[PDB]
C-alpha cells in the first residue's frame, strides 16, 4: 500500500510549499490524481484476498471504502474552500493539512493487517476530526463538540484495546490472515461475555448504537462542512470495518447475546426516524437520520448471514454518499441564508432551481429509490433480517414509512411553498457548488449499474 | 363604515403607482434581442436505426446466449403439418354430434 | 376581534357578516337560481322584520339564538369561490410570483437583452432610494411615541414626495404571469 | 332461488351440500349404467395447450374453435359456428348437472319419507 | 379590450320561473329586488334545454334511419 | 467507467460459470449426480466414537 | 377565427362541432341498434333455462317408496 | 332542540359560536387595545426594516432563534427529577424495548425448537 | 382564456348590475353615488349589491373590505386593482 | 396501496388537486391499475387458495359500496370521478375475487378507455367555464359544448353498463360470473348496489352538469373549437365505441363461459341500472320544488367523505408526532 | 442575542413573569407557563393550543403560506400545527358522533361480512365432471404410481 | 454458440400456414419487408465485423486448478496447508452456486416453453432442481457469513453422527 501512502506523506509538502493563492487548484488535481491511481486496488480474486505484503492486505470489503475514502477528500476540499477565503494562509494550509493527514490514517486503518495497527491508527485518526471540530466551528457548541465526541469513544475502546492484548497472550499472534485458522469457539461464561463486550462497545458507541447516539447530532450542527461530510460518509464506517474483522473470533457467543442490541437497534432506529418527523434543523436531521441508517447496519452485521453481509456494505457506502451530499445541500442553505432553520427559507424552487433538482435526487436516493444502490443494500438486510425472525418485518415496516415521510418533508418545506418575503440575498447557483453536487450524485447513480464491486467480501 | 380621508388618498396614491408600474411592464417591440445562429427524418432515424440496432444485439449476442430468448412452442392442432419434419398428425375420432 | 386595524368587531358587524355567511350557505343548499331567490327574499324579510329592534341585549341574544341555528343547519361542503381561500385553485399561481430582485441577480449578457426595461428598472429604483429618506422622515415625526397604536399607514401629505412605505405593497406581481 | 331461505332460514337437511356432493352410491336405481365419453385422445388432448380449467368433458368443439381461431386471420368474425356448438355442449353440461343436483335433492327426500314411515311404524 | 353589453331593458322576468316566483312573494307580499340579474339565464337560447330522456335520445333520428338503411341493404344482400 | 466496465473477470465470476459448464457436463454423461450431501470424501473421515 | 366572447347571451356555435357531435350520436345508436338486431343474446339471453320441478323420476332413475 | 357541538381536542370551538367574543367588559377592549398597540409596533418594525433598499440579508427575528433554543438547548437546564418525569421516562424507554425482547425471545425458541425436530419445512431455503 | 379587462368594461358592468337593481333608480346612479347619502339605502342593500358583484365577477371580496368600499367607483377601483388592468 | 381500496383509500380522491390531465392518465387509467395487474398476474396462487380469494372479495365488496355511497351525493366533478373509478377499482377486485383473471382484464382495458375519455371531458368543461370545478355552478350546456355532450353522455352511458357499450362486453360478464358461482351473499348484493350507486351518479353528473338553467356567471367564454380537443375527444370516442368489441372478439377463449342461468339472474344488471336511474330521476325532479328538507345523518355522513379524511386523517398523525416529540425527541 | 434573549428558567415572582411577559412582547396576564411538572419547558408561553387553519386568512400576514406574524411569540408545536399536518378544524358533525357512527358502520358490515362467510351463496347444481381419473397426471401426479379410476357417470 | 447437453432444448415443431379464409394477412408482407430492409444490412454488418475478426484470431484458454489435499489430511494450526485446502474449498462452493444456478435455468426454460401444461412435462427438472437443492442445503447450508472449511467439516460430522444414531436407533 506504499503506492498510495507516499504520494499522500508527499502531497503533505506539495500543501505545505505551494503558493499564496494556488492551493486549492493544486491540491484538488492531486488529490483527483491519487484518486484515479486508487482504482488499482480492484485486482481482487474470488478465493484469496490481495495481501500487499505483511502488514497491508484489502480485500473486496475495504477497497470500496478506500476509493470513496480518497475521492471523498477532493469533494470535502471544494467544499471548505469558501468560508475558509479570509482565514490566514497559515492556517488555511493547517486545515488542508489536517483533511490530507485524517485521509493518510483512515486509509492506513482499512487495509491494517494485524489488528492492533488498526486500532492504533484507528483512533489516530480521532486528533484530526478534534481539532477541526473544535477549531474551525462555528458555535460555542462545538467546545461541548468536542468532549462527547471524544469521552464517548476512547470511553469504549479503552477497554477494547486491553482485550485487543489479551488475544496477543492467546493466540499468539493478531493477525487477520493468520486468524481466519487459528480461531477457537468462544464458550458460554461470563468471562467471554465481558470480552465480548469489551470486543463489541467501542465500534457499538462508533456506528453509534442507540442510547450511545447522543455524540453524533452534537457534533453535526456546528462543524465546518469538511468535518460534517468525514464524520458522516466515512468516519461512521470504521464500525463496520470493526463488525466485519472483529466478529470472526467472537463466535459462537454472538448469536445467543446480541438479542438486546438488536432489539435497541431497532427501537432506536423507530424512535430516530420519529425524532426526524419533528425536527427543526437541517443537519440535525441529517444526523437522526445516520443514525437509524447506522442502527440498520448494526442489525445486519449483527445477525451474521451472507445476505446480510452483502446489503451492509452496499448500505454503509450509498449512505456515505447521500449523507455527504445532503450535508453539501444543508450547507448550501445555511451558506446563503446563515441560520440553520427549516421553516426559515421556503419555496426555494421558485428562485433556485437546480438546488431543487439536486434536493429531489438526494430526497429521492435517501429513501432507497430503485434500482439504486441503497434500495440494493436495504432490501438485502430487509430479506436478512425476515429470515433472522418473521416479527421483524413489521418493525422494519413502520419505519419504512416514516424514512420516506420526512424524507420528502425535509425536501418540501425548504423547496415547496410561498417564498420568505424578507430574504433577498439569494444568489444563483455557483459552478462550483453544482459541479461539488454532481460529483457526488453521479458516482451513486453509476454504481446500480454495476453493483458487483460494492458487494462486499463475499460476493 | 366609509373612507377616512387619509386612507382614501393613500390608496388613491397607491392606485396611481400600481397603474404606472403596470403601465411600464410592457416591453418595447425591438426587445427581445436574439442573438444571431427533411419530412421523413424522423420515420428513418427514430425507428430503423432502432430496429438495426437492437436486431444486430438480438440477432448476434443474445441468441447466442443459451436460455435467453426463451420462446412458448406453437400449439398443434390436428390436420396440421411440421415444416420441419413433414410428418402429419393423424387426424381426430369423428365427433358423436348432438346437432 | 383580528383585524388589521380595529380591535373590536361591533355587532353591525358581526350582524353583517353573519346575513353574508348565512346567505352564502343557503345558496350552496339550494342550487338552482329560482329556490335561491325566494329563500333569499325570505331572509332579507326575517332580517327585515328583526331590524326595528334597538336594544343592544335582546339582539345580543337573538344573533346568539340566529348563530346557533345557522351551525346547525349549515351545509358541510359550502360553496367556495376558485381564488378564494379554501378553493379549489387557492394559491395555484404562486409559483410564479417571483419578486422583482431576482432581477438583480441577472448576468449583464442579459441584461442588454432588454434595455429600456432595465434602464427603467434602475431609474425605479434610484426613485425609490432617495425616496426612502423622506419617507422615513415622515414616520419618524408623525409616528406617536411608544410605536403606532393602530397599523394603518398614514398617506403622503405632500405634493411630489411619495407614499410612506410604498414599495413592497406596490411591488407584488399580476396573479397571471 | 327459493332454496337458501329453504336451507338457511328453513331447513338445511333438504338442500345437500354442493361442497360434498354426491355422497349416495351411483348405481342407485341405474342398472346398466353408461359413463360420459371424451373424444379427444390425452396426447392431442394435451399438445393443443389447453388450460386446465377448460379441460371439460366435450372439448372437442372447444379446440375446434381454437383451430378455426388461429386459421382464419384476419376474419376474426368468421367462426361464431364453432362457439355456437361449444356454448351448446357447455349448456348441455349446465342441465347434466343440475339434473345431478335434481336427483340428489330427490334422492335424499326419498330417505327423508323412508326415515318418516320408519317415525310412523318403526 | 371594449365589448358591447346588451340592452338592460330586453331582460325582462315575464315567461320565466323567477315571474312565479314574484307571484309567491305577492302571495305573501314581499318583493324580488333580484330577479332582474337572474332574468337573463331564462331566455333566448340559453332557454328551452331538453329533459333527461331528450338527451339520451339525441340524435336518435339519424341514428334509426341508417339502421333501417343498413338493414334494409343486409336484406337485400343476403339475397 | 470505462475501467471498471472491462475489468478482468471479477472474482472469476465468469470463470465459476465455465467449469461449472464442464462438470455437469460430465456428470450428466456418466451417470453421477449433479452434487452430494457429503462436501468432502465420507471415506477419509475417522468417526468418533459413540 | 376565434370566437368572440358574449356578454349574458348565448355563445356562437360552429358547425363543424355540431355536425361532429350529431354523426357520432347517429353512428352510436346505428351501431346499438344494429348489434341489437344481429346478436340479439347477451342482453335477452343465450339458451332456455329447464326448470328443476319438471324432471320427472325415470330420468333421475329413483326407485318408488 | 339544537345539537350542542362539543369541545374537543381536534375540534375546537368557532372564533362565532363562543361567548367570550360577546361580553361588554371593559378590560376585554382594554386588553385588545394593547394586544393591537404591540402588534402595531411589531408591524412598524417590520416594515421599516423590510422595505429598506440598502438592506441585503436575513430579517432576524429573535422569535424564531428565541422558539429553536427553547426547542432543544433550554429542556435539561429546567428539568428536575420527580415522580412524573422519571415514572414517564421509566415507562416509554424500558417497556417497549422489554416487550420486544420477549415477543421476539419467544419466537426464537419456538422455531428453534420447531427446526431441530424437522417440523419446520425448509425443502427449498438455501438461500440464508 | 380569461381576456383582461379594462377600467371602462368593469365600470360598464359596474353600473349593469346597479341599473339591473330594483332598489336603484336607473338615472340618479353614478360611479361616486353614496349609497347611504346619494341614494339612501340600507347597510343589507350594501351586502345585497357586493354579493351581486362577488357572484357576476367570479370571485370573494372579503368583508371587511365588503363594507370599506362604499361609493361603486370604489368597486371599480378595487376590482382594477386586483385584477391589475392595464398591464 | 395502489388501487386506493379500504383502509388506504383517500388519496386518490385527494389527488385530484393536480392537473387535469395528470389525473385522467394517472388516477383514472394508467396507474391505479397496478395493484388489479399484480393480482391478476398472481392468479396460479390465488387459483388454489380460498382464504386470500375470500378476504380480497370482502376488500373489494366493501371499497366499491363505500366509495359508491361517498360519490353519490359529492359536489365535485372531480371528486365524483375519482369515486366513480376506486368503486370500479373495488369492482374489479370483485370479479378477481371470483376466480375470473381475463374478465377482471378486459375491465381494465375498457376502463381505462370510457373513464380517460369521461376525465378529458369533465377538463375540457372545467376549462370553459374558467377553472371552476363544482357541480353546483355547472349546467345548461347541452347546447353549449354539443361534442363534449354526446361524449360525456355516451361515456356515462358505457358507465352504467348500457347494452352493446364497451362497458357492457366486460361489466356484464363480470356480474353474470358474480351471479352465478360459489359466492359471499352479501358481497353479491354490495355489487349490485353498487351498480346502481353508479347509475345514480352518472345521471346525475348528467342533470347538473348538461341540463337544466345556466348557474355560471353571465361572461360566457365557451369555446371548444380547437383541433386538437376535437380530434381527441373524437379518437377516444371511436375507442370507447369500438374498441371494446375488438378486443372481446380478439381474446382467445381461456375461461369456461356461463350462459345457463335463469332469466331474473340474467336481466339482473339492466333491471338495476334502470331502477337506480329511476330513483335519480326521482330525486332529480323533487329537487326542483320550491320547499326546504333539513338533512339527516345520511347526507352528513355521505357528503363528509365517511368521515375517514376527518377520523383518521386527525387521530393517527396527532398520535404519531405526539409519540415522536413529547416521548422520544424531548 | 445575549443572556436574557433566550428563554430562562421558571419565572415565580409577578415580577419575573412581567420580565418574562415583555420578553416574548406579549401581555402580562395572557402570558401564562406551563406547569413545572418537571418536563423542561420553561418559561414558554403557553398558546391556547389551537391550529393554524384557524387563522385569517384574508389578514395581510407578515408570513402568508403559515397566517404568521413577525415578532409573535409561535407554538411550542409549531412544526405539528402548520397546514401541512394536523387540523383543528370546527367539524359541522360532533366528532364522537363521527367515531361513533363510523365504529358502528365499519363494525355491522364486517359482522355481515363474517355472517355471510357462514351462510353462502350458491347455485342448484352438481360438482364439475373432469376425465381421466380427475386428470391426475395433468396435475401433475408421477406416472410410475397407477391411480385409484374414479369414473364420471351419466344421468 | 453453446453447448446442447448442458442447456438441452427440445426440437421445434411448427404447424403449417394454411389459410381457410380468403382474406390475406399483413403478417407475411411485414415478414418479407424485415427480411428485405432489416435483415441484409444486419448480416452485411456481421459479415464485415467477422471479415475483421478472421485476420487476427487469437485464442484464450480456460483455467484449470489440479486436485490439491482437502482439510481432513491438514495438521491442525499449520496454516501452510489448510490455506491450499481451504482455496480449493471456495472455489468449489462458487462452482457448486453456479451448478444450482444452471439447473434453476434450466427449471425456468422449460415452464416458459412448456406452454400452459408445464405441469407435467417438466417433472424431470423439478426432480433435477429438489435432488440438487436439497444437496446444496446438506452441504453448505447455515454456515454463517463468516464460512470456512473446518465450519462445514463439523457440520459434515455433525450430520454424519446424527445419521448413525438414527440407524443404530432404527437397527
Ligand atoms: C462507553 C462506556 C462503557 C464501556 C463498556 C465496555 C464493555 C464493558 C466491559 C469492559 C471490561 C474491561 C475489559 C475486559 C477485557 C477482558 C478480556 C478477557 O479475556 O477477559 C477474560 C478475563 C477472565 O480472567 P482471566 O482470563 O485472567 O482468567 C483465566 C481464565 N479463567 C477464568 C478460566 C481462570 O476476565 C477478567 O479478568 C474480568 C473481565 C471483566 C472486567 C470487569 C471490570 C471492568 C468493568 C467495565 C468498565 C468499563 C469502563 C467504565 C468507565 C468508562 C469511562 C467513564
Ligand atoms: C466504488 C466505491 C466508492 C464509491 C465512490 C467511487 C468514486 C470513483 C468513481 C469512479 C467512476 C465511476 C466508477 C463506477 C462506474 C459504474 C458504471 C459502469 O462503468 O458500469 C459498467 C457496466 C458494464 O456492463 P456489464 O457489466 O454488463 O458488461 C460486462 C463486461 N463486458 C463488456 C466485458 C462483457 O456498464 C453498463 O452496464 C453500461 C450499460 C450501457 C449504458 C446504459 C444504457 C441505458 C441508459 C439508460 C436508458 C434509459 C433507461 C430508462 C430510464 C427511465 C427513467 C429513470
Ligand atoms: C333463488 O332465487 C336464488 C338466486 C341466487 C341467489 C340470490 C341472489 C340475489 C341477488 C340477485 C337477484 C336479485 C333479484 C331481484
Amino acid at each position: 500500500m506504499l503506492k498510495y501512502i507516499i504520494p499522500t506523506m508527499m502531497l503533505m509538502p506539495l500543501t505545505w510549499l505551494s503558493k499564496n493563492s494556488m492551493i486549492w487548484i493544486n491540491t484538488t488535481l492531486h488529490s483527483l490524481l491519487i484518486s484515479l491511481t486508487s482504482l488499482l486496488l480492484l485486482n481482487q480474486f474470488g478465493d484469496n484476498s490481495l495481501n500487499f505484503s505483511l502488514t497491508f492486505f484489502s480485500d473486496s470489503l475495504s477497497t470500496p471504502l478506500l476509493i470513496l475514502t480518497m475521492w471523498l477528500l477532493p469533494l470535502m476540499l471544494m467544499a471548505s474552500q469558501h468560508h475558509l477565503s479570509k482565514e490566514n494562509l497559515a492556517r488555511k494550509k493547517l486545515f488542508i493539512s489536517m483533511l490530507i493527514l485524517l485521509q493518510l490514517f483512515l486509509i492506513m486503518t482499512f487495509t491494517a493487517t494485524e489488528l492492533i495497527f488498526f486500532y492504533i491508527m484507528f483512533e489516530a485518526t480521532l486528533v484530526p476530526t478534534l481539532i477541526i471540530i473544535t477549531r474551525w466551528g462555528n458555535q460555542t457548541e462545538r467546545l461541548n463538540a468536542g468532549l462527547y465526541f471524544l469521552f464517548y469513544t476512547l470511553a469504549g475502546s479503552l477497554p477494547l484495546l486491553v482485550a485487543l492484548i489479551y488475544i496477543q497472550n492467546t493466540m499468539g499472534s493478531l493477525n487477520f490472515l493468520i486468524l481466519q485458522y487459528w480461531v477457537q469457539p468462544m464458550p458460554n461464561s461470563w468471562s467471554n461475555t465481558f470480552m465480548w463486550l469489551a470486543c463489541m462497545m467501542a465500534f457499538m458507541v462508533k456506528m453509534p448504537l442507540y442510547g450511545l447516539h447522543l455524540w453524533l447530532p452534537k457534533a453535526h450542527v456546528e462543524a465546518p462542512i469538511a468535518g460534517s461530510m468525514v464524520l458522516a460518509a466515512i468516519l461512521l464506517k470504521l464500525g463496520g470495518y470493526g463488525m466485519m474483522r472483529i466478529t470472526l473470533l467472537l463466535n459462537p457467543i454472538t448469536d445467543f447475546m446480541a438479542y438486546p442490541f438488536i432489539m435497541l437497534s431497532l427501537w432506536g432506529m423507530i424512535m430516530t426516524s420519529s425524532i426526524c418527523l419533528r425536527q427543526t434543523d437541517l443537519k440535525s436531521l441529517i444526523a437522526y437520520s445516520s443514525v437509524s441508517h447506522m442502527a440498520l447496519v448494526i442489525v445486519a452485521i449483527l445477525i451474521q448471514t451472507p445476505w446480510s453481509y452483502m446489503g451492509a456494505t452496499a448500505l454503509m457506502i450509498a449512505h456515505g454518499l447521500t449523507s455527504s451530499m445532503l450535508f453539501c445541500l444543508a450547507n448550501s442553505n445555511y451558506e446563503r441564508v446563515h441560520s440553520r432553520t427549516m421553516i426559515l427559507a421556503r419555496g426555494l424552487q421558485t428562485l433556485l432551481p437546480l438546488m431543487a433538482a439536486w434536493w429531489l435526487l438526494a430526497s429521492l436516493t435517501n429513501l432507497a429509490l430503485p434500482p439504486s444502490i441503497n434500495l440494493i443494500g436495504e432490501l438485502f438486510v430487509v430479506m436478512s433480517t425476515f429470515s433472522w425472525s418473521n416479527i421483524t418485518i413489521i418493525l422494519m415496516g413502520l419505519n419504512m414509512v416514516i424514512t420516506a415521510l420526512y424524507s420528502l418533508y425535509m425536501l418540501i418545506t425548504t423547496q415547496r411553498g410561498k417564498h420568505t418575503h424578507h430574504i433577498n440575498n439569494i444568489l444563483p447557483s455557483f459552478t462550483r457548488e453544482n459541479a461539488l453536487m454532481s460529483l457526488h450524485m453521479l458516482p451513486l447513480l453509476l454504481l446500480s449499474l454495476n453493483p458487483k464491486i460494492i458487494l462486499g467480501p463475499l460476493y | 363604515s366609509g373612507y377616512t380621508p387619509d386612507e382614501k388618498l393613500r390608496l388613491q396614491q397607491l392606485r396611481e403607482l400600481r397603474r404606472r408600474w403596470l403601465k411600464d411592464q410592457e416591453l418595447s417591440p425591438r426587445e427581445p434581442v436574439l442573438p444571431p445562429r427533411r419530412h421523413s427524418i424522423f420515420a428513418f432515424t427514430h425507428v430503423l436505426i432502432p430496429v438495426w440496432i437492437i436486431h444486430y444485439y438480438l440477432k448476434y449476442h443474445v441468441t447466442t446466449k443459451p436460455y435467453t430468448i426463451v420462446e412458448k412452442k406453437p400449439r398443434i392442432f390436428p390436420g396440421d403439418t411440421i415444416l420441419e419434419t413433414g410428418e402429419v398428425i393423424p387426424p381426430m375420432k369423428e365427433f358423436p354430434d348432438q346437432h | 376581534a383580528f383585524l388589521p386595524s380595529a380591535a373590536y368587531l361591533t355587532h353591525q358587524q358581526k350582524v353583517l357578516q353573519l346575513y353574508k355567511r348565512a346567505l352564502r350557505h343557503l345558496e350552496s343548499r339550494c342550487v338552482h337560481r329560482d329556490k335561491y331567490r325566494y329563500f333569499a327574499c325570505l331572509l332579507r324579510a326575517r332580517f327585515d322584520e328583526h331590524k326595528n329592534e334597538k336594544d343592544m341585549v335582546k339582539a345580543t341574544q337573538l344573533l346568539r339564538e340566529a348563530e346557533k341555528e345557522f351551525w346547525h343547519g349549515q351545509h358541510p361542503q359550502p360553496y367556495i369561490f376558485p381564488e378564494s381561500p379554501g378553493g379549489t385553485s387557492y394559491e395555484r399561481y404562486e409559483c410564479y410570483k417571483v419578486p422583482e430582485w431576482c432581477l438583480d441577480d441577472w448576468h449583464p449578457s442579459e441584461k442588454a437583452m432588454y434595455p429600456d426595461y432595465f434602464a427603467k428598472r434602475e431609474q425605479w429604483k434610484k426613485l425609490r432610494r432617495e425616496s426612502w429618506e423622506r419617507e422615513v422622515k415622515q414616520l419618524q415625526e408623525e409616528t406617536p411615541v411608544g410605536g403606532p397604536r393602530t397599523e394603518a399607514l398614514p398617506p403622503a401629505r405632500k405634493q411630489g414626495d411619495l407614499p410612506p412605505l410604498w414599495w413592497h405593497i406596490v411591488t407584488r406581481p399580476r396573479e397571471r404571469p | 332461488g327459493a332454496h337458501l331461505a329453504r336451507r338457511y332460514l328453513g331447513d338445511a337437511s333438504v338442500e345437500p351440500e354442493p361442497l360434498r356432493m354426491p355422497t349416495f352410491p351411483p348405481d342407485y336405481g341405474f342398472p346398466e349404467r353408461k359413463e360420459r365419453e371424451m373424444v379427444a385422445t390425452q396426447q392431442e388432448m394435451n399438445d393443443a395447450q389447453l388450460v386446465l380449467q377448460q379441460r371439460d368433458y366435450c372439448a372437442h368443439y372447444l379446440i375446434r374453435f381454437l383451430k378455426c381461431k388461429r386459421d382464419s386471420f384476419p376474419n376474426f368474425l368468421a367462426c361464431k359456428h364453432e362457439q355456437h356448438d361449444w356454448d351448446y355442449c357447455e349448456h348441455l353440461d349446465y342441465v347434466k348437472r343440475m339434473k345431478e343436483f335434481e336427483r340428489e335433492r330427490r334422492l335424499l327426500q326419498r330417505k327423508k319419507r323412508r326415515e318418516q314411515r320408519e317415525a310412523d311404524m318403526a | 379590450s371594449k365589448m358591447e353589453l346588451p340592452d338592460y331593458k330586453q331582460w325582462k322576468i315575464e315567461g320565466t320561473p323567477l315571474e312565479t316566483v314574484q307571484e309567491k312573494l305577492a302571495a305573501r307580499g314581499l318583493r324580488d329586488p333580484w330577479g332582474r340579474n337572474e332574468a337573463w339565464r331564462y331566455m333566448g337560447g340559453f332557454a328551452n334545454n331538453v329533459s333527461f330522456v331528450g338527451a339520451l335520445l339525441k340524435g336518435f333520428k339519424w341514428g334509426f334511419a341508417a339502421f333501417v338503411v343498413a338493414v334494409g341493404a343486409e336484406y337485400y344482400l343476403e339475397s | 467507467s470505462t475501467f471498471v466496465a472491462y475489468l478482468p473477470d471479477y472474482r472469476m465470476q465468469e470463470w465459476a460459470r465455465r467449469e461449472a459448464e464442464r462438470l455437469v457436463k460430465y456428470r450428466e454423461a456418466h451417470g453421477l449426480p449433479l452434487m452430494e450431501s457429503n462436501c468432502f470424501d465420507p471415506s477419509k473421515i475417522q468417526l468418533p466414537e459413540d | 377565427a376565434h370566437i368572440e366572447p358574449r356578454y349574458r347571451q348565448f355563445p356562437q356555435l360552429t358547425r363543424s362541432q355540431v355536425i361532429q357531435a350529431e354523426f357520432f350520436s347517429a353512428t352510436m345508436w346505428f351501431w346499438i341498434l344494429w348489434r341489437f338486431w344481429h346478436d340479439s343474446d347477451a342482453v335477452l339471453g343465450h339458451f332456455p333455462y329447464p326448470d328443476p320441478s319438471q324432471w320427472t323420476d325415470e330420468e333421475l332413475g329413483i326407485p318408488p317408496d | 332542540s339544537f345539537p350542542k357541538y362539543e369541545p374537543s381536542r381536534l375540534a375546537s370551538l368557532p372564533t362565532t359560536l363562543d361567548p367570550a367574543e360577546y361580553d361588554i367588559s371593559s378590560e376585554t377592549r382594554k386588553a385588545q387595545a394593547e394586544r393591537l398597540a404591540i402588534r402595531s409596533r411589531l408591524k412598524r418594525e417590520y416594515q421599516l426594516q423590510y422595505n429598506d433598499p440598502s438592506r441585503r440579508g436575513v430579517v432576524e427575528d429573535p422569535a424564531l432563534i428565541r422558539w429553536t433554543c427553547a426547542r432543544s438547548a433550554n429542556v435539561y437546564p429546567n428539568f428536575r427529577p420527580n415522580t412524573k418525569t422519571s415514572l414517564l421516562g421509566a415507562l416509554f424507554g424500558i417497556g417497549p424495548l422489554i416487550f420486544w425482547y420477549y415477543v421476539f425471545k419467544t419466537d426464537r425458541d419456538r422455531k428453534e425448537k420447531l427446526i431441530q425436530e424437522g417440523k419446520l419445512d425448509r425443502t427449498f431455503n438455501i438461500s440464508y | 382564456d380569461a381576456p383582461p379587462l379594462t377600467l371602462e368594461g368593469i365600470k360598464d358592468r359596474v353600473l349593469y348590475v346597479l341599473k339591473l337593481y330594483d332598489k336603484i333608480d336607473p338615472e340618479k346612479l353614478s360611479v361616486n353615488s353614496h349609497f347611504m347619502k346619494d341614494l339612501g339605502l340600507d347597510s343589507l342593500d350594501q351586502v345585497e349589491i357586493i354579493m351581486a358583484m362577488e357572484d357576476e365577477f367570479g370571485f370573494e371580496i372579503p368583508d371587511i373590505d365588503a363594507e370599506k368600499l362604499m361609493c361603486p367607483q370604489e368597486i371599480v377601483d378595487y376590482i382594477a386593482d386586483k385584477k391589475d388592468v392595464y398591464e | 396501496g395502489k388501487s386506493a381500496q379500504f383502509g388506504l383509500h383517500p388519496w386518490l380522491p385527494s389527488a385530484m388537486e393536480g392537473p387535469t390531465p395528470v389525473s385522467a392518465l394517472l388516477h383514472s387509467s394508467t396507474m391505479v391499475v397496478a395493484g388489479i395487474f399484480l393480482l391478476i398476474r398472481f392468479y396460479p396462487l390465488t387459483e388454489n387458495n380460498k382464504f386470500g380469494q375470500s378476504i380480497m372479495l370482502c376488500l373489494g365488496a366493501m371499497t366499491t359500496l363505500f366509495t359508491a355511497m361517498c360519490a353519490l351525493t359529492q359536489n365535485d366533478i372531480k371528486k365524483i370521478i375519482a369515486f366513480s373509478t376506486s368503486s370500479q377499482l373495488g369492482l374489479m377486485m370483485v370479479t378477481i375475487g371470483i376466480n375470473q383473471p381475463h374478465l377482471a382484464f378486459l375491465h381494465i382495458c375498457t376502463h381505462a378507455f370510457f373513464k380517460a375519455m369521461l376525465f378529458m371531458c369533465s377538463g375540457s368543461i372545467i376549462h370553459s367555464l374558467n377553472d371552476e370545478q363544482d357541480i353546483r355552478k355547472m349546467g345548461g350546456l347541452f347546447k353549449a359544448m354539443p361534442f363534449t355532450t354526446t361524449a360525456l353522455i355516451i361515456g356515462s352511458l358505457a358507465l352504467t353498463g348500457m347494452p352493446f357499450l364497451t362497458g357492457f362486453y366486460s361489466k356484464d360478464l363480470i356480474i353474470e360470473s358474480a351471479n352465478t358461482s360459489y359466492t359471499n351473499a352479501w358481497a353479491l348484493l354490495m355489487t349490485l348496489v353498487a351498480t346502481s350507486f353508479t347509475a345514480i351518479y352518472s345521471t346525475r353528473i348528467i342533470f347538473f352538469a348538461l341540463l337544466g338553467q345556466p348557474r355560471f356567471p353571465t361572461l360566457i367564454n365557451i369555446n371548444e373549437n380547437n383541433p386538437f380537443l376535437i380530434n381527441s375527444i373524437k379518437r377516444l370516442l371511436i375507442g370507447s365505441l369500438f374498441a371494446g368489441f375488438i378486443i372481446s372478439n380478439n381474446i382467445p377463449p381461456m375461461t369456461i363461459p356461463q350462459m345457463t342461468m335463469p332469466h331474473y339472474l340474467k336481466m339482473t344488471a339492466l333491471t338495476v341500472t334502470i331502477l337506480g336511474f329511476i330513483l335519480a330521476l326521482e330525486i332529480s325532479n323533487t329537487t326542483h320544488y320550491l320547499k326546504f328538507n333539513y338533512p339527516s345523518n345520511t347526507f352528513k355522513f355521505s357528503n363528509l367523505l365517511g368521515y375517514y379524511p376527518t377520523i383518521m386523517h386527525r387521530l393517527t398523525p396527532y398520535m404519531n408526532l405526539t409519540m415522536s416529540q413529547k416521548s422520544a425527541s424531548s | 442575542i445575549t443572556k436574557d434573549m433566550l428563554p430562562g428558567p421558571y419565572p415565580k415572582t409577578p415580577e419575573e413573569r412581567a420580565a418574562a411577559a415583555k420578553k416574548y412582547n406579549m401581555r402580562v396576564e395572557d402570558y401564562e407557563p406551563y406547569p413545572d411538572d418537571g418536563m423542561g419547558y420553561g418559561d414558554y408561553p403557553k398558546l391556547p393550543d389551537r391550529s393554524q387553519q384557524e387563522r385569517d386568512p384574508w389578514y395581510d400576514w407578515d408570513h402568508p403560506d403559515l397566517r404568521l406574524n413577525w415578532g409573535e411569540p409561535m407554538h411550542w408545536d409549531l412544526d405539528m400545527y402548520i397546514r401541512n399536518r394536523v387540523d383543528t378544524s370546527p367539524t359541522p358533525v360532533n366528532w364522537n358522533l363521527m367515531c361513533k357512527h363510523l365504529f358502528g358502520f365499519v363494525a355491522f358490515m364486517l359482522f355481515m361480512f363474517w355472517v355471510g362467510e357462514t351462510y353462502p351463496t350458491y347455485q342448484p347444481v352438481g360438482p364439475k365432471q373432469y376425465p381421466y381419473n380427475n386428470l391426475y397426471l395433468e396435475r401433475g401426479g408421477d406416472p410410475n404410481k397407477e391411480p385409484e379410476p374414479v369414473v364420471h357417470y351419466e344421468i | 454458440s453453446w453447448d446442447k447437453d448442458v442447456y438441452p432444448e427440445p426440437p421445434r415443431r411448427t404447424p403449417a400456414p394454411s389459410p381457410q379464409t380468403s382474406l390475406p394477412n399483413p403478417i407475411t408482407y411485414l415478414t418479407k419487408a424485415f427480411d428485405l430492409l432489416v435483415d441484409r444490412p444486419v448480416t452485411l454488418v456481421r459479415e464485415f465485423i467477422e471479415r475483421q475478426h478472421a485476420k487476427n484470431k487469437y485464442y484464450y484458454y480456460h483455467r484449470e486448478f489440479r486436485r490439491v489435499p482437502d482439510i481432513t489430511e491438514c495438521h491442525e494450526k499449520d496454516v501452510l496447508c489448510m490455506f491450499e485446502a481451504e482455496m480449493q474449498w471456495k472455489r468449489d462452493y462458487k462452482v457448486d452456486q453456479e451448478i444450482v444456478n444452471i439447473i434453476q435455468e434450466r427449471l425456468k426454460a422449460c415452464q416458459q416453453r412448456e406452454g400452459e401444461s408445464h405441469r407435467q412435462n417438466c417433472a424431470k427438472e423439478l426432480q433435477q432442481f429438489t435432488q440438487v437443492v436439497k444437496a446444496y442445503q446438506d452441504r453448505y447450508h447455515d454456515l454463517g457469513a463468516h464460512y470456512s472449511a473446518r465450519k462445514c467439516l463439523a457440520k459434515q460430522k455433525q450430520r454424519m453422527l446424527a445419521e448413525r444414531k438414527a440407524t443404530k436407533e432404527a437397527a
